[PDB]
């Protein structure tokens, strides 16, 4: 059994370019638990990164919550990296305000 | 409304050196309370949440001890189905376990559960009426007899219909401020224009909890599925949630379309229109 | 507050 991660990448609270927010991956529908979730800013691994006990859905699939402050601006690109076994290639996705 | 205690387990065989990666987590509703992992540093049964930091030394203590045996009876578990089902010690497996109590308004117990996986897979589960086993294959059944004959079921049942529920209520009343409080979501419209012909509306509802939520479409007040999408609830990270619902329209015909807002914080649902 | 798991319910 093995399951494909979903992945949304938001903020916490409404953007607003030049202040103080958190940056979420949010990670879920995967098996097994091993996975490597990294949040990149300009296309760099971003160092201080958190994340949430690892739990599971009434499927058993499981998810994750990983996390980082950070403060958007227009000219900062933001994005989530996961690699799993399921993966070929590491899946990237962009942050973007409206999502 | 309903409340919960729900405790999650996850065992992951380490087939190189050493004990499986061991992660427990408890919640109230949708607010964990508990963590234990294998791979932290103090080996205990550790706070979550504040209201549960009043507990005493003999509480850790407890919580401590029986979380441990929780990860020892996987342990065991993850070679004695390594051996069921006829697999090498080379891969790693997963046992996964996840066991607790509803209870409903009012705080009487509602229905109790426990069920467990292999490989992501159903092994087998305690059915509803709490004195039988749900058993998938051959396997399982080998299990479900040894814990007939061990009396499990009954045990279990006692946790369930009994000590679990009074803890619960427990930690509501000692959570209340949290715990008993709503929080409603806070919507809003964006409209995104993809073309000069095709729109997209998109209904957020944000710093939600409880997690559970509901929001449709409607066009001209009939509901509508077709051109939408709906994203999975996720969490914003400070305990609340977050949900929104898109559809596409036709430029120039927005006011046709409603957005439905249901949620427990709500006395009665939320229309909104661009 | 978690399950006293008895020792002999492993599978």
């Amino acid at each position: 059994i093995q399951r494909t991660p979903k992945i949304q990448v938001y903020s916490r609270h409404p953007a607003e370019n030049g202040k103080s927010n958190f940056l979420n991956c949010y990670v879920s529908g995967f098996h097994p638990s091993d996975i490597e979730v990294d949040l990149l800013k300009n296309g760099e691994r971003i160092e201080k990164v958190e994340h949430s006990d690892l739990s599971f859905s009434k499927d058993w699939s499981f998810y994750l919550l990983y996390y980082t402050e950070f403060t958007p601006t227009e000219k900062d690109e933001y994005a989530c990296r996961v690699n799993h076994v399921t993966l070929s290639q590491p899946k990237i996705v962009k942050w973007d305000r409206d999502m | 409304g309903s409340h919960s205690m729900r405790y999650f387990f996850t065992s992951v065989s380490r087939p190189g050196r050493g004990e499986p990666r061991f992660i427990a987590v408890g919640y109230v509703d949708d607010t964990q309370f508990v963590r234990f992992d294998s791979d932290a540093a103090s080996q205990r049964m550790e706070p979550r949440a504040p209201w549960i930091e009043q507990e005493g030394p003999e509480y850790w203590d407890g919580e401590t001890r029986k979380v441990k045996a929780h990860s020892q009876t996987h342990r065991v578990d993850l070679g004695t189905l390594r051996g069921y089902y006829n697999q090498s010690e080379a891969g790693s497996h997963t046992v996964q376990r996840m066991y607790g109590c509803d209870v409903g308004s009012d705080w009487r117990f509602l229905r109790g559960y426990h069920q467990y996986a292999y490989d992501g897979k159903d092994y087998i589960a305690l059915k509803e009426d709490l004195r039988s086993w749900t058993a998938a294959d051959m396997a399982a059944q080998t299990t479900k007899h040894k814990w007939e004959a061990a009396h499990v079921a009954e045990q279990l049942r006692a946790y369930l219909e009994g000590t679990c529920v009074e803890w619960l209520r427990r930690y509501l009343e000692n959570g209340k401020e949290t715990l008993q409080r709503t929080d409603a979501p806070k919507t809003h419209m964006t409209h995104h224009a993809v073309s000069d012909h095709e729109a997209t509306l998109r209904c957020w509802a944000l710093s939600f909890y409880p997690a559970e939520i509901t929001l449709t479409w409607q066009r001209d007040g009939e509901d509508q599925t077709q051109d939408t999408e709906l994203v999975e609830t996720r969490p914003a990270g400070d305990g609340t949630f977050q949900k929104w619902a898109a559809v596409v329209v036709p430029s120039g015909q927005e006011q046709r379309y409603t957005c439905h807002v249901q949620h427990e914080g709500l006395p009665k649902p939320l229309t909104l229109r661009w | 507050f978690v399950l006293e798991l008895e020792p002999e319910w492993t599978v």
